RNA sequence: ACGAGACUCUGGCAUGCUAACUAGUUACGCGACCCCGGUCGGCGUAACUUCUUAGAGGGACAAGUGGCGUUCAGCCACCCGAGAUUGAGCAAUAACAGGUCUGUGAUGCCCUUAGAUGUCCGGGGCUGCACGCGCGCUACACUGACUGGCUCAGCGUGUGCCUACCCUACGCCGGCAGGCGCGGGUAACCCGUUGAACCCCAUUCGUGAUGGGGAUCGGGGAUUGCAAUUAUUCCCCAUGAACGAGGAAUUCCCAGUAAGUGCGGGUCAUAAGCUUGCGUUGAUUAAGUCCCUGCCCUUUGUACACACCGCCCGU
RNA sequence: CACAUGUUCC
């Protein structure tokens, strides 16, 4: 249960993610339930972006011993394109495009042509 | 209640920083300036961030401020750092010498002096603060 | 014993056990000179004037 | 007419203000003029938004009382403009300057006060919303199962409060205060 | 790095933009009626987007001034202004033996599995009543009850793949519940311009357990269903009880807010005192404090750690 | 001005 945990956070970071939450709920090692969080990266919980941001699967796995729950839980990345995450930007990320390299000019010279 | 927090001033000195000359002071010019020149998501962070660059605005108008890299005051601020007065803090006729360390120098090399005359002695052992 | 004109001409600030009173430094339209310092109850404003239904009890300052 | 106002037939001018101390706090001329005692409203959501309001509307706005009357200011200003004729029919004069011998006359100086109680002066807004108070809910029970309407005795306490004649629930309630704070003071 | 913020939906302002024979207006032209004018959801027309509706945008930032503040973060005040805090949603780290095996073809494990704790059919119970408790409703009257008149809304839903079961106008019959015949609505169309109450105006009662109260209970009549007796509901008549402002105690709340007043949704064959939303009437009070109740930082004390609901001493 | 006590398999 821990080899396989990192056999998805890894396949997902080589894939191109921005960050993930694995929690593996149900009981390990015994009688007694416990919850596996295995968190890194940029992952956001509030705000509206969650919906379009965040891609949530949860799911079951049949044994004999228990019902174990998995929350697959990936952040998307950002493209403008739009074709490996949302369009939409951040709410917080403030975009500044630099200056323009432009040399600052002291002599009053015309360009008349044609 | 309405103090903003980084992403409202960390993002308003990269306003300030890199467009200077670009800007004015009143609200509504350099928020449409701010909207071409910064991708900002919202239009209430558009009317928020413009709105500390004009405060900030107040303030550089009226004097230095810590986390601003300005091309015009520096340059300002070069000139006075690289100042020289024609006489220096050195050039002076009257060396005032104490007594004491009139007698330092005459065992050493340069003992005999032109341009040093010599005070009195201070009467009375009397120099630091009376305790309590 | 005498209804007189205090004004109240600033507020130092709120008292009592609830926060229910608030002291003020209280001024007298009769005579100029002498002032003193008494809490008064309900919202109180600049500039008005209070009636004292006894002139010797000062509050003290919390 | 644009210079002068008709309260109903009710004149604007002619009211003196007797107390100094709650002229400030009695907003009935000249800049507080209205036909009628009922304004959209927006007078309470300020702090001090309520220096400024009409006073028969501030007794209109505290007579819709007790559950069953709360929201129906429809009547009440049906109470108090049948009972300014009441007040006219008695005495002649201008019934609303009964009025501010009562706001005057039911307003308590000092007031004990949860401290051991420690007696201390109010303000004078405090003091306007009590002297409106006491006797709106003294009228309360003058017409609780009795004959006489609740128009009467809107009409009859500050008849009896614009002389203080100790008949009414305001002045009694008033001078008890002061004598209780006068206790622990 | 998360949470807070930002963000979303809604609330408010833009006679500017885009357009509406299933939205409205403005005219013009008749019809009707009164003395050219007046009125009409009577009837057509071309111009419009004011109202209808919702699309884009635009609008508020402590922006401007004045105090105050390191003159920094900011706060108080003014003016211009439709706004100088609309409301909710989302909402972390760690935690509880919180709850649900009665939501499941989510399930480990256990009991049962034909004379079945599986399944269906009949009927009963879950409504049962010495008693205590919780959320409620209508009341205790004259600011009212009762009877006429007048007049105002905003949220929704409606013909079901099964499904055989809809929302309803109109025309009659009957005091009512209800019933019969036609027509339209799969809906901005028909219902519906949703003629809601409260209300307002004017009667009548007159401090009386009274014309306040409608509990109990008898008699008759209709709907739904195969079936209503333990009265499914519903109307009519008669019965008219406790209750006279609620002790000790305690709940909720600060702006269209409390409360009053109704209207839709859910459950629904029959069906709202509950609940979820909506509009309508419209405040008193307050712009404060740690007193209480708790809560968050910092220091400090700790013999506590299932953690003060702890621990522990002597007879 | 008063305000004592504790039930604990987990």
């Amino acid at each position: 249960v821990r080899r396989a945990c990192y056999g998805v956070l890894r396949f997902i970071m080589e894939s191109g993610a921005k960050g993930c939450e694995v929690v593996v709920s149900g009981k390990l090692r015994g009688q007694r339930a416990k919850s596996m969080k295995f968190v890194d990266g940029l992952m956001i919980h509030s705000g509206d972006p969650v919906n379009y941001y965040v891609d949530t699967a949860v799911r079951h796995v049949l044994l004999r011993q228990g019902v174990l729950g998995i929350k697959v839980k990936i952040m998307l990345p950002w493209d403008p394109s739009g074709k490996i995450g949302p369009k939409k930007p951040l709410p917080d990320h403030v975009s500044i495009v630099e200056p323009k390299d432009e040399i600052l000019p002291t002599t009053p010279i015309s360009e008349q042509k044609g | 209640g309405r103090v903003r927090t980084k992403t409202v001033k960390k993002a308003a000195r990269v306003i300030i920083e890199k467009y200077y000359t670009r800007l004015g002071n009143d609200f509504h010019t350099n928020k449409r300036v701010c909207e071409e020149i910064a991708i900002i998501p919202s239009k209430k962070l558009r009317n928020k961030i413009a709105g500390y660059v004009t405060h900030l605005m107040k303030r550089i108008q009226r004097g230095p401020v810590r986390g601003i890299s300005i091309k015009l005051q520096e340059e300002e601020r070069e000139r006075r750092d690289n100042y020289v007065p024609e006489v220096s803090a050195l050039d002076q006729e009257i060396i005032e010498v104490d007594p004491d360390t009139k007698e330092m120098l005459k065992l050493l090399d340069f003992g005999s002096l032109s341009n040093l005359q010599v005070t009195q002695p201070t009467v009375g052992m009397n120099f630091k603060t009376p305790r309590g | 014993q005498p209804i007189k004109l205090a004004r109240v001409t600033k507020v130092l600030g709120r008292t009592g056990s609830q926060g229910q009173c608030t002291q003020v430094r209280v001024e007298f339209m009769d005579d100029t000179s002498r002032s003193i310092i008494r809490n008064v109850k309900g919202p109180v404003r600049e500039g008005d004037v209070l009636t004292l239904l006894e002139s010797e009890r000062e509050a003290r300052r919390l | 007419t644009p210079d002068i106002k008709l309260f109903g037939k009710w004149s604007t001018d002619d009211v003196q203000i007797n107390d100094i101390s709650l002229q400030d706090y009695i907003a009935v001329k000249e800049k507080y003029a209205k036909y009628l005692p009922h304004s959209a409203g927006r007078y309470a959501a300020k702090r001090f938004r309520k220096a400024q309001c009409p006073i028969v509307e501030r007794l209109t706005n505290s007579m819709m009382m007790h559950g069953r009357n709360n929201g129906k200011k429809l009547m009440t200003v049906r109470i108090v403009k049948h009972a300014f004729e009441i007040i006219h029919l008695l005495t002649g004069e201008n019934p609303l300057q009964v009025l501010v011998n009562a706001i005057i006359n039911s307003g308590p100086r000092e007031d004990s006060t949860r401290i051991r109680r420690q007696a201390v002066d109010v303000s004078p807004l405090r003091r306007v919303n009590q002297a409106i108070w006491l006797l709106c809910t003294g009228a309360r029970e003058a017409a609780f199962r009795n004959i006489k309407t609740i128009a009467e005795c809107l009409a009859d306490e500050l008849i009896n409060a614009a002389k203080g004649s100790s008949n009414s629930y305001a002045i009694k309630k008033k001078d008890e205060l002061e004598r209780v704070a006068k206790s622990n003071r």
